[PDB]
């Protein structure tokens, strides 16, 4: 809890302003809100958030808070996958956040306990995984004879003490395609977005992605994992390790380039020259507190006298031979500062 | 050494002189940027009141 | 976790802790012989500084060290001091006494360094085979040609913090003449410029050595006591853990016996 | 326009070989930059000035002050004249500008022709092993006068005379 | 944690101390009286102030026990009260 899921929703609700405040409606994502078992003022402050940043005409909020019985929150996610096959089966793309389904899952609970169903395991009712089966499974990209929309989902449960091997997180990981970790250690040492590149993993690596993206970093999560894996190693014995590891470095850097402040969406131009400058040993000499300045700084470069190939990148929505070797000039044009 | 230390005031001058006359004009053309600063000001503060 | 706390127990715990205690016997014996050349040690030293023999204006290193395996940070802090002074000046023929500085050596400057000894470090410092190395690095080496000779060797203050200390090595050149070389009565045809060279770089390198292994296994002594806190705080989590998960075992009995009977 | 501009200026930035040691270009710099962020802010954030009564009028029912707003506005856009008068110091300032610029790249120029001769007669002629005592005595007379000197004043081993030369001290 | 609510603060006991030597293993980091110091003989009250500041400091810095005599000369100076504490 308090780690960012709520926060990674809200920022990817915004950000997909950008792309429904057009008229391409096969890009427009008409997001739709499920505040299941959560407090009045806290999603009166999310709606507030939202049409702060005019997120709410697109925004769908249903939802069923804590004062309401339990069998609404059970079937508030339910209605709002409803609404989220109406806008899939119409063509339209609409993305679902189930915010904390924990409180759908012990509302189910709280009917069976008193419908005379006996539970299953953990004093949990078996038919929970059988729900959280229906209910996300519902959420699918439909293929061209039925319109080609897209019902993505965005799960989010709240796991006591990062407990991910509990009963109710086995069922959701293996109920979903991959998982983004929020650990609470993470938080509190300062990374806002708080997210552990070892176990998130997806089932769209390089793939589902703009392409600019998935070029440069189609496969830097394993890369990530293994340099975690050294420094632990590294820590463990003193040898040809630490600073003097290209792979350590590269890894460092990169850790510490995925940083993200609240309410800050980024569009996708302005993401690939970091991670290209990361992936490709550009940061070996710009020291793991400075990356965070080098971050704005090279932001500020491409978008003040380089937004000829951010531009082209955004509009192509991929990087060639030329946009590679352009993004290559800036990068070692900009690593001496 | 003297002479690749000199070598170098040719072909400056002239980017010195534009880069000096264009940083000049547009810090000291900030009229602009303020009326237009000042206007976006009370259109908002127009539109606040009509969602008031 | 039971094979884990049984590894954690009897297989990092106690045995470290025997360990760092053969670590203390050695520290005791090792003290006595370093007190032992240190008391030459500090009569050569107090000699040469009544007697200024100090060389003026082809160099030498030597790595100076026991055959522990980097025993926590005695090692890297030898490795470091010997980056810096090869960053000081690389053009010296370094010679490596051990395996852990030998490696480090090999891995930093391979080119410079011309000399490897091995089999040194096995026990407490005896003084044939100190004396026979500086019979061998003054023959094949010829230290004499280098003005110059340092020598690198920990010193700790009293138990844990150590220092790279190095002494100076004087050289017969330096000893032939020195800015106070009239105060001592010398023997032109005993040749005791040489002499007084070949014996300063015998016990100045043989206490080096001593010091070297007496602060090597005092390093090896925190190094154990850290693994043995770690050891010990890794045991009383898990160990904590270890009842947490036993008594969910009683909780997981209590649930299944109230659901089904 | 401010492409070119900001070209040059980074070009002129990244290309700085005796123009380092300043404190006040630079800040003129972020100056510039701050200006272009509150210019694109501006254009991105423009406000509308015009009430857009055709689809939010609708909106309010006992509005009762839709039409003072309007007003107020209608009234308000001339806010008032603009500056536009950067041609007092400014002027003055680039006069001054490419005048002694000019001066500084003539001066320059001759400066490296000078030294490209000097360059040129040294390595292309005058041998040193047949170059005779006369040539540099009537060439440069101070050595004559430094003889002067170190004669009247009795020290004939002024320091630096055959350190880098051939002593050759036989006996 | 019933049992705690309930009552007024608690004293904890551990067998590890039990163990080691301590049979009173009374410890102060985990014990509370929330009345115990109105309901104190004055005497005590006034002296024990200084000890729970010495056997905490202590305890804190007990984590390194063979490291305290090159460390710092306070901490083996609270190390030395606290052991005698
Ligand atoms: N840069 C940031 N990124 C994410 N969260 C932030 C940031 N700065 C502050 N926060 C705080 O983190 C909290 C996120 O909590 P949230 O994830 O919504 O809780 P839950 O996981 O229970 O939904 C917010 O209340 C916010 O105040
Ligand atoms: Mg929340």
């Amino acid at each position: 809890r308090q780690t960012g899921k709520t926060a990674v929703a809200l920022d990817t609700i915004l950000n997909q302003k950008r792309w429904n405040n057009g008229s391409d409606e096969s890009k427009k994502l008409y997001c739709v809100y499920v505040a299941v078992g959560q407090k009045r003022s806290t999603v009166a402050q999310l709606v507030q958030t939202l049409e702060q940043h005019d997120a709410m005409k697109y925004s769908i909020i249903v939802a069923a808070t804590a004062s309401e019985a339990a069998p609404l929150q059970y079937l508030a996610p339910f209605t709002a996958a409803s609404i989220g096959e109406w806008f899939r089966d119409n063509g339209k793309h609409a993305l679902i956040v189930y915010d904390d389904l924990s409180k759908q899952a012990v509302a189910y609970r709280q009917l069976s306990l008193l419908l005379r169903r006996p539970p299953g395991r953990e004093a949990y009712p078996g038919d929970v995984f059988y729900l959280h089966s229906r209910l996300l499974e519902r959420a699918a990209k439909l293929s061209e004879k039925e319109g080609s929309g897209s019902l993505t989902a965005l799960p989010v449960i709240e796991t006591q003490g990062g407990d991910v091997s509990a009963y109710i997180p086995t069922n959701v990981i293996s109920i979903t395609d991959g998982q983004i970790f929020l650990e609470a250690e993470l938080f509190y040492k300062g990374i806002r977005p708080a997210i552990n590149v070892g176990l998130s993993v997806s089932r769209v690596g390089s793939a589902a992605q703009v392409k600019a993206l998935k070029q440069v970093a189609g496969s830097l999560k394993l890369f990530l994992a293994q340099y975690r894996e050294v420094a632990a190693f590294a820590q463990f014995g003193s040898d040809l390790d630490a600073s003097t590891k290209q792979t350590l470095v590269r890894g460092e850097r990169l850790t510490q380039l995925l940083k993200q402040n609240q309410y800050s969406p980024l569009a996708t131009e302005e993401q690939v020259p970091l991670i290209y400058a990361g992936v490709n040993g550009h940061l070996d000499g710009i020291e793991l507190s400075r990356i965070g300045e080098f971050e704005s700084s090279f932001l500020s470069y491409l978008k003040s006298n380089h937004n000829e190939l951010l531009t082209e990148i955004r509009e192509k929505g991929e990087l060639s031979k030329e946009l590679l070797a352009s993004l290559k000039s800036a990068t070692e044009s900009f690593v001496a500062t | 050494d003297r002479i690749d230390s000199v070598s170098q005031l040719q072909n400056v001058a002239e980017t010195t002189k534009v880069l000096f006359d264009v940083s000049k004009e547009t810090v000291e053309l900030e009229s602009e940027a303020f009326e237009l600063k000042q206007k976006v000001e009370l259109a908002h503060e127009a539109k606040a009141v009509l969602d008031s | 976790e039971v094979e884990m706390r049984l590894k954690s127990i009897n297989a990092i715990e106690k045995i470290t802790k025997t360990m760092k205690i053969v670590a203390s016997t050695r520290l005791s014996k090792a003290e006595k012989a370093k007190i032992s050349a240190k008391k030459m040690d500090e009569a050569e030293q107090l000699f040469y500084k009544n007697a200024e023999t100090k060389n003026l204006d082809k160099e030498l290193i030597v790595a100076i060290t026991s055959d522990k395996g980097l025993c926590g940070s005695i090692h890297s802090q030898l490795a470091k001091a010997v980056r810096r002074h090869l960053n000081d000046q690389p053009n010296a023929d370094i010679v490596t006494i051990g395996d852990k500085i030998k490696m480090q050596l090999l891995r930093t400057h391979p080119n410079n360094i011309k000399l490897s000894i091995n089999g040194i470090g096995k026990d407490a410092p005896t003084f044939q085979e100190s004396a026979l190395i500086a019979d061998k690095l003054l023959s094949v080496m010829k230290a004499g040609t280098y003005p110059k000779i340092s020598i690198f060797y920990n010193d700790p203050v009293s138990s844990l913090s150590f220092e790279p200390s190095e002494k100076p090595i004087f050289n017969a050149k330096t000893i032939e003449q020195s800015p106070s070389f009239g105060k001592f009565e010398i023997d032109t045809d005993a040749n005791v410029p040489r002499d007084l060279f070949e014996y300063t770089l015998a016990n100045q390198m043989l206490t080096a050595m001593a010091q070297g292994y007496a602060a090597e296994i005092s390093a090896r002594r925190n190094a154990m006591d850290n693994a043995s806190k770690n050891a010990g705080d890794m045991i009383n989590r898990y160990s904590i853990l270890y009842n947490r998960t036993r008594q969910a075992v009683i909780t997981n009995e209590l649930v299944d016996i109230i659901t089904g009977a | 326009a401010k492409s070119a501009a900001n070209k040059l200026d980074w070009a002129k930035v990244i290309s700085s070989l005796r123009i380092t040691g300043s404190t006040a270009t630079q800040l003129s710099s972020f100056k510039k930059r701050n200006d272009e962020a509150r210019r694109q802010l501006l254009e991105l954030q423009s406000q509308p000035t015009e009430v857009d009564f055709s689809h939010y009028r609708s909106v309010l029912k006992n509005t009762s002050v839709i039409d003072k707003i309007e007003s107020y506005v209608k009234q308000y856009k001339p806010v008032k004249i603009d500056a536009s008068k950067q041609l007092q110091v400014i002027e003055s300032f680039e006069k001054h500008a490419m005048t002694n610029a000019k001066e500084t790249e003539s001066l320059v120029s001759k400066e490296l022709k000078d030294l490209q001769s000097t360059l040129d007669n040294i390595q292309s002629a005058r041998p040193f092993d047949e170059l005779t005592v006369d040539d540099l005595t009537k060439i440069k007379p101070e050595i004559d006068a430094k003889v002067e000197e170190m004669v009247k004043k009795g020290k004939w081993d002024v320091p630096g005379y055959k350190d880098r030369f051939g002593n050759l001290n036989v006996m």
